C-alpha cells in the first residue's frame, strides 16, 4: 500500500459520512491542512486555478502550485508564521496580477505592487497577469540603435543595442552593482525608461543605492524591487517576473526600458530550495532541471519587436512603433567559475556577455575587463558609424596581445614586430580605464581611440598617458566645442570631421 | 466519450475514461473548453491515462471535458509546407494563411529496416580548410557540430547553409529547437532577402514554449524529410535532402524536464534513464534509404563543456563525421574554433581522400600532437632547454593553428573582413609546403585570418 | 652562475603557480564527488 | 485547555497530539508536565499532530504523558541585571548565584528590521587599537570577519575591543557561544572576572554536549539580548550602540544542517540544509542600526577544508563587510596583537568613506608594505647592500611601521603592567604620514614598539 | 561468419539479451568437438539498457543507478565461454565424436569515459577477465596504430598459447619495451644522459615504429 493522502480528515471523512458532494460551497473557500516552511497543502477548492492568486482570511496571499486529485499544495506569499491549518483561503479568479503603468516612477515597492517606501499609498489604472510567453517570431525586429555606457572599454568593444541581452558576471565585489549604476545614470536624456531588481541583498545596501539614485535624480524615471535576503524564498523567486511584467509595459507602448537583474544566482539558489521542499527530485548540483526553462521564460520576454505587433497590441492607439525592451543580468561565480553549470547554461540564453577579473581590479584596472571573454553578438549593428568605423578589430588585437604576453612571460628573444605589438598592447590596455560616475561622451571616446590609432599614444608615457588623455579631452572640449557638439548630436563620422579631429590632436601635441 | 481533468501538475496531466473506451498510446486529445490539445503518455490504467500539454497550463480545471482523435498527430505535409513556416502542430504562423494541402502524416512510424539500409561514399566539400582537410563530408551524411555556450555552432550553421545550400539544387529544410527567436526572425528574413526562401521549409520551437512543445518538434520536420526523401523524383528517384537541426540536446533537455513527473526515478544523473532510446529513434529516422539522401546537420550543445556527460557521449556514436569546438581556443581568438585533434570523419582513409591527402593530414595531425605533449615543459623550463627539432616543431605547430583561422562571409557582422572559400588544391598545396618548411621564416601573423599560402606570402611581405 | 641563479627562481615562481591552479581544481573535484555520493546514498535510501 | 499528550518519539524529534480545535502555531514553546524540558513547534501536520524538537536530553519519556503549551514563542528574561550571569538558551542562570533579577521577558523571535528603519547614513565606529584604525575601519553596524587559529589571543583582543567599546562610547557587550567547549568557556569566564569587565558584559553558552537545537537558538538568545539593549531608549533617545560576540558561526550553520536532516529533508549541494540561506540571512538581518540606536557584530570564523568557495563561507561574505586575519609569524615576532595589515579587507575603504587624504595613505602604506615583502626575499639571499639606497629607505621605513602597529593595551595593564594607550585618529594619521614622508629616519626603530602616539614615540626617541 | 544484429533503435530486451543467443551458437559449435569465436560489441550499451529495464521494474538501485546483479550477469556470461575436455564432448556427442576436444574464446568490448579504469562495469569486468587489452587514445593521435599500450595490458595465459618460435623471440622484444618506458620522463633530454642509454632508447624508437601496421592487413 503506501502512505495516507494528506486529505483523508476524520473530520473531511465525516462530512461525506453525512453527504458526499456540495463540498465547501462547490469549492470556492478552501481551508488548510499542513502546513511547513511557507508551503501549505490545503483541501476543497477544485475552482481555484494553477498559477492563481490564493486569498486567505489571515488576509495574505497564496500562490496555486499543484491542482491534485484531493488536495492542493501551495506557497505562502509574505510570512507564514501567523497560520495554523483549519483557516480559510479562497480563489480569487484573478489570477497573479500586479499594478503596472507611468505611476511607478520614483517608488520603493515590494514584489507585489505594495509601497515599501512609505511615501504614501501607491496607486494604479492597471494591473497585468504576471506570467506571459514572448511574442512571436514574426514579430521581433533586428536591433540596430546605441545604448549608452559612459565607459571606454564598454562603449569600445562591446556595443550594446536596445533590445539585446549582455551577461554581467564576475567575482564577488568586483562591482557589477557599480556597472549597473552606471549604465542607469547614463540614461538621463536618453527619454528611455529603467528599473530595477535586487535579490538577496542586505536592506542596507538597498537603501545605499536608493539614496544614490535619489541624489543623482535618478528616482524620477526609474522604480525598484526589492527582494531582501529576510524575504520569503517565493518572494524572491517570483520578483524577476513582477520586474518584467512592469517592464513590458512600455514596450507594450513602443517604448524601450532597461531592467537590472541583479543577483540571479542567488534567486536560482531560491527556487532550488522551492522545489526541493516539494520533494522534487534533483539532478547536478541539486538544481532541478527546469532552471534552463525557469531563466528562459524571463529572459526571451525582453527584446525589440515589430511596429505592427504593438500596433496590433494597441487597437490603433499607435501608428507604429518599434517596441523594444533591453535587460541586464547579473551572475556571481566562485573564484573564476567560468564553466559553473548555471553561468554555462545563461550564456546559451544571452547575446552577450561581459566577465570581469578580479585581480585586475585588485591590480586597480577599473573596470577590470577581460576582453577576451566579452562579446556582443549583435556587433556594430548597434552603435554610431563613428564608433563603427573606428572600432572593429580592438577587442580581437588586445586578446591576442594578452595571449602573446601571457605566452612571453618566459620568452625573451622578441623581433620587432611582436614587441612593438606587445608595446601597442600595454598601451590599448591602460587606455581603457576611468573612474566611478565617470560619464564619457561618445566624442570622447572617438577622439581617444582615433588618436590610438594613429600612434600619438605609443609615444608616451605607459604611466603619464592617462593624463595625456584627460588633459587632450580637457584641450579638445575647451576648443572646439561645436564639433564635439554636432557629433554627438548626431555621432557621425565624416572625412572633413575627421580631418578636424586631426587638426585638434595636432594642436594638443603641439601644447 | 468524453473524459476529464483529474490533477494538473506542470506539463502532465490526467484524464479518466470510461472502461469501455480509453485512448491508444498516442492520440490527439481536444480539450473541449480552451484551444489547448494533448498526447497521451501512459495507459494508467482503470480508466486513468496521463499525458502532457501542448499549449500554455492555464484556465485548466480539474474536471473539465476532454475528448479523443483516435489519430495521434498528424501535420500537413508537402511542397505547399515548404517556403512556411508552421508551429509543432502544422499550424501556419507566418501569416500566410492556412496550407494548401490536405495530405497529412502522422510523427511516428518505424525505424527504416536494415533491408533498406542504404550507403553514402561520396564526397561533398565546404570550401573550409580546416574540414575539408580534417573532416570530408559524404553527400548524405550524418555529421554533427559538438560545441559549449556560445562557442560559435550556429554561425558554422549559417556558414555551411551559405555554402552548401545555395550552390545546392533541390528542397531543404531546417528546424530550430529551443532556441533564441531574434537569430530565427534574422534567418528567415536573410532567406527572405534570397531567393531560396521557396526551396526551404522552416520550422521552429523556442525556450519560450511550454515543455511540451519543447519536446516532440523536430518530429515534423525530420517527417518532413522523410516524406521528401520517399517523394518520387517526376520519372526518377527523389532528390537530395537538406536537413539542417538546431540544438539536438535541447530535445533531451525537454524530456528531463517531465522525466521525473512521470514517476520515474532519477537515472545515473537527473537524466531519465530512458535517455537511450528516445535518442535512438529519433537518431534512425535520419538515414539515407535506397530512395533518396539526407544530409543531417547537427548542433550540439555541451554541458558545462563536460564531452562526457551521458548526452552527448550517447549521442556521439550517431554520427560519421565529429566536429567540436573548444572553448580556450576561441579564447585565444581563432575562429573557426574548431579542435584539430579531436573532430573526425569516417571518410578518413587513403582509399577515399587519395593517398596523398591521408598521408598529409597524418603528418600535421601528428605534429599537432607532439606540440600539445611538449606544451607542458615549456611551462616550467624554457623553451630554450630544448632540442632544435623541438623548436622547429612548436613554430611549425603554432603558424598551423595561426592558418587555421579563416574569415567568413558572415564573420564580417563582427569584423567587416570578407570570407574565404579555399579549394582543397590550395589548402594542400599550402600543407605540404608548410611541413615542407619552405616558410620557416616568416612571422606567424602573415598566417593568420588569411585566405591561401599566396595570401601568406602577401601578407608576410605586408609585413 | 647567474643565469643559473635567476633560472632556479623562475623555476620556483612556476612551481607555486601551479600549486595554485592544482588546489582549485582539487576543491572543485571534492566538492564534486560529494555530491555525486550524496546524491547516490539519497536516491538508494528514497527506493524504500 | 492546553494540555496536549506524547504520541510519539524517536532520537530527539518529539511528536504530539492536540485538539483539532485548538493546535499551537509554529515555533510555540511547550513544557512537558512534571518534568523541566521544552518542546519547539516546527510544522503542523495536520490532524492536531504536531511535530517537534525537545531542548535537551530525552531520556525515560513515555508516550501518552500530557504536555501543556505557551501559545508563545520563547521568551527570556533581559535586563540590566543581566550582565555578569551565565545563562542557558532559555535565560535561565547556570552561574548557580540566584535566579534572574528582571521580570523583563520578550520573545526570541521577530520580523526582519524594517527598510524605514535602516539608517541613511554610514559612519565609522571609534577604536583606540590604531591598526584597523587606519588599515580596516569598521562601519557603524556592520560585520568583521575574523579568522586565525587559537593562542594568538584571541580572547584578549575581545577584552580590548570590549573595554573601549564600553569606555568611549558607553557600549553595552553580549557574547554568545556557540557549540562551545566547557574548559574554554570557563577559562574565558575567570578571564572576564580577573580582568575587572564581567559586570558588562551578558554570556550564553552553548555547549557541545547539547542536542542541535540548543545550539541553534542560543544564536537568536544572545541577538534578541543586544536588541532590547539597543532599542532601550537613553537619556533624550538614542539608546547605546553596542557590539555583538559570536564564535565559530560554522558551528551553527552545521548545527542547522544537524535538524534540517533529523527533519528528514534532503540535503543541498555540498549537503547542508537546502534553506541555509534563510537562517543565515535571518540571523544577518537584525544586525544592523537604526535611526535610534546601532548593532553591531564581531564573529568568529573558521574555514573548514580551506575552501573559500564552498556554500558556507560563500553564504558568509555575502553579509561580511571587514575581514580581520590573525598571524603565527608575527607573534612569534613579538607583535601584539598578530593582526596581518596585509590581508585584512573592509569595504569601508574608499575614498568616500574614510575620507580622499586617509585613503590615498592607507593605500600608501599597503604599497610599502607590499614593496618590503617582495624585498624580503632578496635580502635574504642576495645580501642586502646590492641594492637602491631607497629600497635600503624603504626598508627601514617599513621595519618602522611594523614596530609601530603594536601597542600596549589597557586590558595588557593587569596582565604584564604597562597600561595601556587609548589613541584616536587624526594623531595616528598625522605621525603615519609623517613617517612616510621620511621626516623621522633619524630615529631607531625601538622608539615606535609598545608606545602610543607619534607624541609619545618622539618623547621616547629624544629619551633613547 | 554470422552475425547477429540489436541495432540502437531496437527493443531493450533485445540488446538485453542477443549476447545470450549468440553465446548458444558459440557453444553449439563448441559442444561438437569444434572450437571457435565470437565478439562481445561494447557491453557498455547492454549493461545499460539492462539499468533501464531495471529501473522501469522500480528496482532497488545502486551507484551510478546500477544493482548489484549486473555483475552477476557479465559472470554467468563469460562463464560460459571456455574450453572442454574431450571426453566431455565425446559423451556428450555420446561417441559421436572421440578425437577432437572443444573450446571457444571470446572478445568483450568496454568503453572509456576519459580512459577511467575505476569505473564500477570496467572494474567488474576486468576482475572477471582472464586480462586486459588496452589501447591509449594519444597513441592513435600519435599514430600509434594500433595504439596499444604494453603498459597494462597482460594476459595470465603466458606463453603456454604461442608457438616454440615466437616465445623464443618475444624476450628482448619485451625487455627493450620496459627499458623504454623506465626512460620516459627523461625522453626530451637526449644531451646529458648515458650513451648506453641513448642506444637502449634509439632501440625502443626502432622497436616502437615496427609495432605499426595497417588495417586490413594481418600477418602470416
Ligand atoms: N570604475 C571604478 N573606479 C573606482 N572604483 C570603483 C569602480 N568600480 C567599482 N569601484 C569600487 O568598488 C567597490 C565595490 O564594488 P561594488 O560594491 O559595486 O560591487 P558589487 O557589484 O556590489 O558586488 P557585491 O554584490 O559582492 O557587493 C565600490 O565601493 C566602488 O568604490
Ligand atoms: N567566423 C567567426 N569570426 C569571428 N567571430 C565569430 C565567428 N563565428 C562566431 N563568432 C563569434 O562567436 C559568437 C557565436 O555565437 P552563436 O553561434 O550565435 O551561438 P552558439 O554558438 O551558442 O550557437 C558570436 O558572438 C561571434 O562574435
Ligand atoms: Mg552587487
Ligand atoms: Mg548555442
Amino acid at each position: 500500500m503506501q502512505q495516507l493522502n494528506p486529505s483523508e480528515i476524520s473530520a473531511l471523512i465525516k462530512q461525506r459520512i453525512g453527504d458526499l458532494d456540495t463540498s465547501a460551497t462547490a469549492k470556492n473557500e478552501g481551508t488548510i491542512v499542513m502546513v511547513s516552511d511557507g508551503i501549505v497543502r490545503i483541501h476543497g477548492l477544485a475552482d481555484a486555478m494553477y498559477g492563481e492568486m490564493i486569498e486567505f482570511d489571515g488576509g495574505l496571499f497564496g500562490m496555486a502550485l499543484n491542482l491534485e486529485q484531493d488536495s492542493v499544495g501551495a506557497v505562502v506569499l509574505g510570512n507564514y508564521l501567523s497560520l495554523q491549518e483549519g483557516q480559510k483561503a479562497r480563489c480569487t479568479g484573478r489570477v497573479l496580477e500586479v499594478p503596472v503603468g507611468p505611476e511607478l516612477l520614483g517608488r520603493v515597492v515590494d514584489a507585489l505592487g505594495n509601497p515599501i517606501d512609505g511615501k504614501g499609498p501607491i496607486d494604479a489604472k492597471l494591473t497585468d497577469a504576471v506570467e506571459k510567453v514572448a511574442p512571436g517570431v514574426i514579430w521581433r525586429q533586428s536591433v540596430d540603435q546605441p545604448v549608452q555606457t559612459g565607459y571606454k572599454s564598454v562603449d569600445t568593444m562591446i556595443p550594446v543595442g536596445r533590445g539585446q541581452r549582455e551577461l554581467i558576471i564576475g567575482d564577488r565585489q568586483t562591482g557589477k552593482t557599480a556597472m549597473a549604476i552606471d549604465a542607469i545614470i547614463a540614461q538621463k536624456n536618453s527619454g528611455i525608461k529603467c528599473v530595477y531588481v535586487a535579490i538577496g541583498q542586505k536592506q542596507s545596501t538597498i537603501a545605499n543605492v536608493v539614496r544614490k539614485l535619489e541624489e543623482t535624480g535618478a528616482m524620477a524615471y526609474t522604480t525598484v524591487v526589492a527582494a531582501a535576503a529576510a524575504d520569503p524564498a517565493a518572494m524572491q523567486y517570483l520578483a524577476p517576473y513582477s520586474g518584467c511584467t512592469m517592464g513590458e509595459y512600455f514596450r507594450d507602448r513602443g517604448e524601450d526600458a532597461l531592467i537590472i537583474y541583479d543577483d540571479l544566482s542567488k534567486q536560482a539558489v531560491a527556487y532550488r530550495q522551492i522545489s526541493l521542499l516539494l520533494r522534487r527530485p534533483p539532478g547536478r548540483e541539486a538544481y532541478p532541471g527546469d532552471v534552463f526553462y525557469l531563466h528562459s521564460r524571463l529572459l526571451e520576454r525582453a527584446s525589440r519587436v515589430s511596429a505592427e505587433y504593438v500596433e496590433k497590441f494597441t487597437n490603433g492607439a499607435v501608428t507604429g512603433k518599434t517596441g523594444s525592451l533591453t535587460a541586464l543580468p547579473i551572475i556571481e561565480t566562485q573564484a573564476g567559475d567560468v564553466s559553473a553549470f548555471v553561468p554555462t547554461n545563461v550564456i546559451s540564453i544571452t547575446d552577450g556577455q561581459i566577465f570581469l577579473e578580479t585581480s585586475l581590479f585588485n591590480a586597480g584596472i577599473r573596470p577590470a575587463v577581460n576582453a577576451g571573454i566579452s562579446v556582443s553578438r549583435v556587433g556594430g549593428s548597434a552603435q554610431t558609424k563613428i564608433i563603427k568605423k573606428l572600432s572593429g578589430g580592438i577587442r580581437t588585437a588586445l586578446a591576442q596581445y594578452r595571449e602573446l604576453a601571457a605566452f612571453a612571460q618566459f620568452a625573451s628573444d622578441l623581433d620587432e614586430a611582436t614587441r612593438k605589438q606587445l608595446e601597442h598592447g600595454q598601451r590599448v590596455t591602460e587606455l581603457m580605464k576611468q573612474k566611478q560616475y565617470a560619464p564619457y561622451s561618445i566624442a570622447d571616446q572617438a577622439v581617444s581611440v582615433y588618436a590610438s590609432n594613429e600612434g600619438y599614444m605609443a609615444d608616451v608615457e605607459v604611466k603619464k598617458i592617462v593624463d595625456f588623455d584627460a588633459a587632450l579631452i580637457a584641450y579638445f572640449r575647451s576648443e572646439y566645442a561645436p564639433l564635439m557638439k554636432q557629433i554627438d548630436e548626431t555621432g557621425d563620422y565624416n572625412k572633413d570631421i575627421e580631418a578636424a579631429i586631426k587638426a585638434g590632436i595636432e594642436s594638443f601635441k603641439a601644447t | 466519450s468524453s473524459g476529464r481533468i483529474i490533477q494538473i501538475i506542470g506539463a502532465v496531466i490526467d484524464v479518466e475514461f470510461e472502461r469501455t473506451s480509453v485512448p491508444k498510446i498516442y492520440d490527439a486529445l481536444q480539450v473541449d473548453g480552451t484551444e489547448t490539445t494533448l498526447e497521451v503518455q501512459q495507459q494508467l490504467g482503470d480508466g486513468v491515462v496521463r499525458t502532457i500539454a501542448m499549449g500554455s497550463t492555464e484556465g485548466l480545471k480539474r474536471g473539465l471535458t476532454v475528448t479523443s482523435t483516435n489519430a495521434p498527430i498528424s501535420v500537413p505535409v508537402g511542397t505547399a509546407t515548404l517556403g512556411r513556416i508552421m508551429d509543432v502542430l502544422g499550424r501556419p504562423i507566418d501569416e500566410a494563411g492556412p496550407v494548401a494541402t490536405e495530405e497529412r502524416l502522422p510523427i511516428h512510424r518505424q525505424a527504416p529496416s536494415y533491408a533498406e539500409q542504404a550507403a553514402s561514399t561520396d564526397l561533398l566539400e565546404t570550401g573550409i580548410k580546416v574540414i575539408d582537410l580534417l573532416c570530408p563530408f559524404a553527400k548524405g551524411g550524418k555529421v554533427g557540430l559538438f560545441g559549449g555556450a556560445g562557442v560559435g555552432k550556429t554561425v558554422n550553421m549559417m556558414e555551411l547553409i551559405n555554402n552548401i545550400a545555395k550552390a545546392h539544387s533541390g528542397l531543404s529544410v531546417f528546424a530550430g529547437v529551443g532556441e533564441r527567436t531574434r537569430e530565427g526572425n534574422d534567418f528567415y528574413h536573410e532567406m527572405k532577402d534570397s531567393n531560396v526562401l521557396d526551396k526551404v521549409a522552416m520550422v521552429y520551437g523556442q525556450m519560450n514554449e511550454p515543455p511540451g512543445n519543447r519536446l516532440r518538434v523536430a518530429l515534423t520536420g525530420l517527417t518532413m524529410a522523410e516524406y521528401f526523401r520517399d517523394e518520387k523524383d517526376e520519372n526518377g528517384k527523389g532528390r537530395d535532402v537538406l536537413l539542417f537541426v538546431d540544438n539536438i540536446y535541447r530535445y533531451t533537455l525537454a524530456g528531463t524536464e517531465v522525466s521525473a513527473l512521470l514517476g520515474r526515478m532519477p537515472s545515473a544523473v537527473g537524466y531519465q534513464p530512458t535517455l537511450a532510446e528516445e535518442m535512438g529513434v529519433l537518431q534512425e529516422r535520419i538515414t539515407s534509404t535506397k530512395s533518396g539522401s539526407i544530409t543531417s546537420i547537427q548542433a550540439v550543445y555541451v554541458p558545462a563543456d563536460d564531452l562526457t556527460d551521458p548526452s552527448p557521449a550517447t549521442t556521439f556514436a550517431h554520427l560519421d563525421a565529429t566536429v567540436v569546438l573548444s572553448r580556450d581556443i576561441a579564447s585565444s581568438g581563432i575562429y573557426p574554433a574548431i579542435d584539430p585533434l579531436d573532430s573526425t570523419s569516417r571518410q578518413l582513409d587513403p582509399l577515399v581522400v587519395g593517398q596523398e591527402h591521408y598521408e598529409i593530414a597524418r603528418a600535421v595531425q601528428n605534429v599537432l600532437q607532439r606540440y600539445k605533449e611538449l606544451k607542458d615543459i615549456i611551462a616550467i623550463l624554457g623553451m630554450d632547454e630544448l632540442a632544435e627539432e623541438d623548436k622547429l616543431v612548436v613554430y611549425r605547430a603554432r603558424k598551423i593553428q595561426r592558418f587555421f583561422s579563416q574569415p567568413f562571409h558572415v564573420a564580417e557582422v563582427f569584423t567587416g573582413a570578407p570570407g574565404k572559400l579555399v579549394p582543397l588544391k590550395e589548402t594542400i598545396r599550402g600543407f605540404k609546403g608548410l611541413l615542407a618548411g619552405e616558410y620557416d621564416h616568416i612571422p606567424e601573423q602573415a598566417f593568420y585570418m588569411v585566405g591561401g599560402i599566396d595570401e601568406v606570402i602577401a601578407k608576410a611581405e605586408k609585413l | 652562475q647567474s643565469a643559473r641563479m635567476v633560472a632556479m627562481k623562475a623555476a620556483t615562481d612556476n612551481a607555486g603557480q601551479l600549486i595554485k591552479d592544482l588546489q582549485l581544481i582539487y576543491n572543485k573535484l571534492r566538492q564534486a564527488a560529494i555530491t555525486q555520493e550524496i546524491s547516490e546514498i539519497v536516491g538508494g535510501a528514497a527506493a524504500v
